[PDB]
Formats: C-alpha cells, structure tokens, sequence
C-alpha cells in the first residue's frame, strides 16, 4: 500500500524544493530590480 | 632424521683384519656391519696450532650439520608433500647412501679447495650455512603460503555467522534468520536459504523489522551481493591450490636443497675423518675408519675390535 505513499513522498519532496526555489525567485529578481540605484552610480555616474 | 653416526680411526688404526682391509674384507662382513670408507687426501694439511684449531672449530661445523639436518627433516616432512625425494633424489656428493658414505669425493672442489684444508673447511661450513639460509627461505615461504592457506573459506558456508553472502537471496536486508502484515508489501519470500526467509518489506519498518531481528531469535546481516563472496571463495581456493603447489613444487626445491645440505654433511665427514686423523695421527690427512648406521651389535663388535684405540 505504501508504493503508491511512495510516490506521494518524492511529490511533496519536490514540491518543497520547488516553493523554496520559488520563495528565493522573488529575492533573487529583487536583488537585480533592486540595488541598481546604487551600481547606476558608478556605471554611468562615473560619466 | 639420523644425526651423525661416522665411526673415529685413523690410517694407522684400522679395526679391520689388515690396515687397508677397512674398505673390504674385514670382519665386519661376517658381521653384517654396513661400514665402508675410501681414503681421499687433502693436499696438504697445518700444523699442530691449526689442528687444534680445525678441532675446536669441529664442534661448530657439527652443530652447523645438525642444524641443517633438522631443518630438512622438519620443513620438508611436515608439508606432507616435500618429503618424496628418495636417498638417490637426495644423494650426497652425487652418490646414493650406498656409495656416498663408502668414499669421502665429496672432497674435491666443489664445498673444499682441494687444499691446506684449513681455511677450506671454514669455506665448505660457510657454503653449508648459504644452502641453509636458502632451505629456511624456502620454508617461510611456505609459512607465508600456508598463512595464504586457510583463508577466507575458513568461514561458515553462508547463513552463518560469517561469509554468509554465500547464502544471501542475490528494501530487504540478508537476514537468514535460523530458529508481519501491515501496509508494507510485505507478501514475499527471498531466496535466503542457505536458513529460512520470513514476510518483510522496506516500505514500512514495522514487518522488516519483526522478520529481522524484533522478536525470538536476531538475524545475522550478510554482505549484499553474494559476487563479493564468490570472489572472496576463488580466492580462498586459488590460494589454497598455490599453498599445495608451494608444498609441492616450491618444497621440491626445498628438498632439492636438502639433498645439497646432504652432499655438504658428506664433504663435512670427510673433513672429519682428516680431522679425527690429525687428532690421533700424524698431521697429514690419512684415515682408516668407517661411516655407516649400523645395528647395536655391530657398533660393539667394532668397539670390541677397535679397543686398542679406545677413548
């Protein structure tokens, strides 16, 4: 009975890498949306 | 083996019925004394100083023989298989002991210089001593092959205590539990049977666990794959085949080195007969004696007859 549960296993195993990968998509697209204000003063500041 | 049993006389004191009747005809014949001899001389021979020395140096030669003489006794016996070189196999000198204990040929420049024998004598024990040191090589290799012997097999034949992947059914574990439902498949049946296999599955520890070691009797674990044991077996038999074939070709060498330990205790008596010469004769090497195994009887008529030259 437990080969199917086995399944249900590695579903919610990926699931859960998949919601941490998406939890640190938003921080990772932050860290480019975000922050440029700052590298924007010495890549075109400079000129 | 037989140590040494060569008898003490010299030219001059022959037992015999006539002083060149040692070698034939003597009274030893009537006897049924198996003692025969044949003079063979050294070239020259040291004075007085150098014979005691050669004496005294006498008791270390015996000692070096009767070493040797228990190495190829023991080394080649025990292996059950060195032992089959006969007396003509191992023959002194090139002579069976028919014939190599009736001449002292062993004298010439093979072990001695077929000189002033003595330093000669010296080199022939030192040469002695190599053909020692090659029988006991020949022996710790044999130590080390039957160290090779009763390897790995020496286990239990599977669903045992040891080697018991032999045995094993190659989620499940090698059990072989000598003297279950759940939601586990546990419907099933390995091939553990060297011993008896029991309902388990991986799926659910429950079953697994009660067929392997929860209740009565705990299982023994074994290797997984049963091709490490067979190779451990192959191995085991292999070295085992080369132990017997050490015991049996390279203890042939071994007993090949037995029989040159042989011819080098011949060389050896015929030094000592010079040497028993030189002690109750003149300097030069003459000697009148006999080496032989003879009976109780024997030995004593030949005291009885040699009595004029009694220690």
């Amino acid at each position: 009975q437990m080969v199917r549960f086995i399944r249900q296993e590695a579903e919610e195993k990926a699931n859960e890498i998949s919601v941490s990968a998406e939890e640190e998509f938003n921080i990772e697209k932050l860290q480019l949306v975000e922050a440029e204000k700052k590298k924007i003063r010495q890549e075109y500041e400079r000129k | 083996a037989s140590r040494y049993w060569v008898v003490s006389l010299p030219v001059q004191n022959s037992a015999a019925s006539v002083w060149n009747r040692l070698q034939e005809q003597i009274s030893k014949h009537s006897f049924d004394t198996p003692l025969y001899r044949f003079n063979i001389p050294n070239l020259r021979v040291g004075t007085l100083d150098s014979l005691l020395a050669l004496s005294d140096d006498l008791v270390k030669s015996n000692s070096f023989v009767e070493s040797v003489s228990h190495k190829i006794r023991r080394q080649i016996e025990e292996l059950e298989r060195v032992s089959g070189i006969e007396s003509s196999s191992l023959s002194v000198d090139g002579v069976p002991v028919d014939t190599y204990l009736t001449r002292f040929v062993w004298d010439e420049a093979k072990y001695p210089t077929m000189s002033p024998l003595r330093e000669i004598v010296d080199g022939i024990h030192t040469l002695v001593a190599k053909i020692e040191d090659d029988l006991k090589v020949r022996v710790a290799e044999y130590n080390n092959v039957r160290s090779q012997l009763n390897a790995i097999n020496r286990k239990q034949s599977g669903s045992l205590a040891v080697r018991d992947l032999s045995n094993l059914v190659k989620l499940v574990t090698l059990l072989a539990v000598v003297p279950t439902s759940y939601v586990v498949p546990r419907s099933s049946k390995l091939l553990y049977e060297d011993l008896y296999t029991v309902t388990l599955f991986g799926r659910v520890a429950d079953n697994f666990r009660i067929a392997a070691r929860e209740k009565g009797f705990q299982i023994r674990d074994f290797e997984y794959s049963s091709e490490a044991q067979e190779s451990r077996n192959q191995e085991l038999e292999k070295l085992v085949h080369d132990q017997e074939s050490l015991r049996s070709s390279l203890l042939q060498w071994c007993y090949t080195s037995y029989g040159e330990v042989f011819s080098s205790w011949m060389h050896f008596c015929a030094v000592r007969v010079f040497a028993e010469s030189i002690l109750r004769y003149g300097l030069p090497p003459s000697f009148l004696a006999c080496v032989l195994a003879p009976s109780v009887k024997g030995e004593k008529k030949v005291r009885s007859i040699l009595e004029e030259l009694c220690g």
